[PDB]
């Protein structure tokens, strides 16, 4: 619904889609080979299927192909600094593909805006939709253009005739959040039955280890999902089903 | 290398229009989101922003003083910015300049063109008069008005040239009012004085102590400040009288009796047969027929090829020291009457016969 | 800055020269004080002025009566060099009590 | 390696024919001992480049 969305946001005003209460198959996205870029930080595109997460956020927008490379941790540039940035501590996936048959036309598809001018650089997940005329020089702009005064948001003239670097690309960035909270999202992973009083390997909603899964009376508060030993290791779980 | 290059100024009638052009040299506009606009400086004013075009974003922006009249455009193939100024008024007289703003996070106009003057008022000619008859020892004054340009303020210098009967053009004098200097040719130094009146926009030549040898048609000419230069605009002149490979070239055709033989020869012009692997064959056109292959020789490869109709009778050869192809036709029949032509097949990786010879007629009869 | 009360006069201040011709453009901070006749056309100059032959330098006819764009301006350009030599040109120190 | 005294022949050595990297219609080359370098044959050998090691040099 995001990747094949018919409409993407202007990058200066990139959209954020909340994905929750679902099964997340990422192997179907990765191996579709529809993407030119599918760069996952920390955890590979097909391994993150083993992680559940409580929330997944899909940041959806259109940029020029030459700016796709700026959507990464530690980067600078007109998109990384003024339209859409990623944090150094990014463990998500940057997925991008050519949309030269969707977001471009002869004469130019100007539906997508981006920021050139900003008083300061963006925080990793900041969005900035101000229409104030940027003052580059010494003369107050007072809302209008003039010498060293220029409206900060311009369209990308996306045309099918552009070389690849200026063809439009659709970019979706997937941020995956692991909280103390129970998962609402799991990968395409089948469950089995519980076994007690035997040594087993286990996986409880993404929590793994080896031990004997006996039943107990630990008085977990209604909202607690896991317990702890004197060693501060997990010594109990609540079964996710 | 990287610069803004502009031209297109001149004189325009109020209510009409004028178009300016500024080329992007050393850089491109569209592909770098570089923005090129126009700025003007009207007499009595400092710089005023007029318009900016961003081909890469598809947008044009304008200053309030020109909105509704001026259009800014660009040609991304020619990499040139243009300003189309419609409905011009006298108040729009200004030197117009092009300027460069790159995309950003601040920016500004760092690159500038040279500027050109747009005059809007209610086309260039040098207009002269003052010729006639003067007696030896007397004097005559010529006058050349500058129409369409200003001598002092546009650095357009005016000189004089004379052409005596039987002679070509000889430089006489030059005046440069913008620098305050005059120059003379050796033949007139000490007698001729060149001057100008900048309020009349007119150059003058005062010729004293004229002699019969000074009879000539005198002309005025313009020399703009300038690298290369020359005299483009000239006055009409007035008379001052002072008084009291590739081709295959071929021959060897003619009449041969059947059962006999005839030898043809093609000289290779424009190329060399052995050294460039250019192979020469023969094609014939019999009366009542179209072209038929006869033979091909490749002396640089040691091969010969023949058409089925001549195999066993015709031999093709070449002499690489004469750059010449030959056809030896033995046991000729009446059926072999044809105009024979050479054709060149270069080595390739397909090829064909592009260059052809002149042709010659071979008649076989009794 | 404007020097229309220093480098101009009625009748013309001709104390300043500039080059109108040079075979090629100057390198940054290049100076060119040659006095050879520049050949603008095809006619050999052979050291003298004539058709399409000009002395490469020209005077600026500076007058107080010129419009602003032709009034003289004094220009000083500050070129700041970082050499292996010790720094010797440094602004004032921001000292306090 | 020039072979003008081996492969070239006065009447022409036409036994070498000519017409995708490393691919292995045709006319021969007219190699000739009395001609200039353009027609002097060369033995051309191309070495494309573990199984193949040069010598280890040594001393006393």
């Amino acid at each position: 619904e995001v990747f094949n969305a018919t409409r993407f946001a202007s990058v200066y005003a990139w959209n954020r889609k909340r994905i929750s209460n679902c099964v997340a198959d990422y192997s179907v996205l990765y191996n579709s080979a529809s993407f030119s870029t599918f760069k996952c930080y920390g955890v590979s595109p097909t391994k993150l299927n083993d992680l559940c997460f409580t929330n997944v956020y899909a940041d959806s927008f259109v940029i020029r192909g030459d700016e796709v490379r700026q959507i990464a941790p530690g980067q600078t540039g007109k998109i990384a600094d003024y339209n859409y940035k990623l944090p150094d501590d990014f463990t998500g996936c940057v997925i991008a593909w050519n949309s030269n048959n969707l977001d471009s036309k002869v004469g130019g598809n100007y539906n997508y805006l981006y920021r050139l001018f900003r008083k300061s650089n963006l925080k990793p997940f900041e969005r900035d939709i101000s229409t104030e005329i940027y003052q580059a020089g010494s003369t107050p702009c007072n809302g209008v253009e003039g010498f060293n005064c220029y409206f900060p948001l311009q369209s990308y003239g996306f045309q099918p005739t552009n070389g690849v670097g200026y063809q439009p690309y659709r970019v979706v960035v997937l941020s995956f959040e692991l909280l103390h909270a129970p998962a609402t999202v799991c990968g395409p992973k089948k469950s089995t039955n519980l076994v007690k009083n035997k040594c087993v390997n286990f996986n409880f909603n993404g929590l793994t280890g080896t031990g004997v899964l006996t039943e107990s009376n630990k008085k977990f508060l209604p909202f607690q999902q896991f317990g702890r030993d004197i060693a501060d290791t997990t010594d109990a779980v609540r079964d996710p089903q | 290398e990287v610069q803004l290059v502009e031209s297109g100024g001149g004189l325009v009638q109020p209510g009409g229009s004028l178009r300016l052009s500024c080329a992007a040299s050393g850089f491109r506009i569209y592909s770098y989101y570089s923005y090129i606009g126009w700025v003007r400086r009207a007499p009595g004013k400092g710089e005023e922003l007029v318009a900016r075009i961003y081909p890469s974003s598809g947008y044009t922006y304008y200053a309030d003083s020109v909105k509704g009249r001026f259009t800014i455009s660009a040609d991304t193939s020619k990499n040139t910015a243009y300003l189309q100024m419609n409905s011009l008024r006298a108040e729009d007289t200004a030197v117009y300049y092009c300027a460069r703003w790159d995309f950003a996070g601040s920016s500004g106009l760092d690159y500038w063109g040279q500027g050109t003057l747009v005059t809007v008022s209610s086309e260039v000619q040098l207009v002269e008069s003052g010729g006639g008859l003067v007696q030896p020892g007397g004097s005559l004054r010529l006058s050349c008005a500058a129409s369409g340009f200003r001598i002092y303020s546009y650095y357009s210098y005016i000189g004089w040239v004379r052409r005596a009967p039987g002679k070509g053009e000889e430089l006489v004098a030059r005046i440069y009012p913008s620098s305050g200097y005059t120059y003379y040719a050796d033949s007139v130094k000490g007698r001729f004085t060149i001057s100008a009146d900048t309020s009349k926009n007119t150059a003058y030549l005062q010729m004293n102590s004229l002699r019969a040898e000074d009879t000539a048609v005198y002309y005025c000419a313009r020399w703009d400040f300038a690298g290369s230069s020359g005299l483009d605009y000239w006055g009409q002149g007035t008379l001052v009288t002072v008084s009291s490979e590739v081709q295959l070239v071929e021959s060897g055709g003619g009449l041969v009796q059947p059962g006999g033989s005839l030898r043809l020869s093609c000289a290779a012009s424009g190329f060399r047969i052995y050294s460039y692997y250019s192979y020469i064959g023969w094609v014939r056109r019999a009366p009542g027929k179209g072209e038929e292959l006869v033979a091909r020789i490749y002396p640089s490869s040691g091969y010969t090829y023949y058409a089925d109709s001549v195999k066993g009778r015709f031999t093709i050869s070449a002499d690489t020291s004469k750059n010449t192809a030959y056809l030896q036709m033995n046991s000729l029949r009446a059926e072999d009457t044809a105009v024979y032509y050479c054709a060149r097949w270069d080595f390739a990786g397909s090829s064909g016969l592009d260059y052809w010879g002149q042709g010659t007629l071979v008649t076989v009869s009794s």
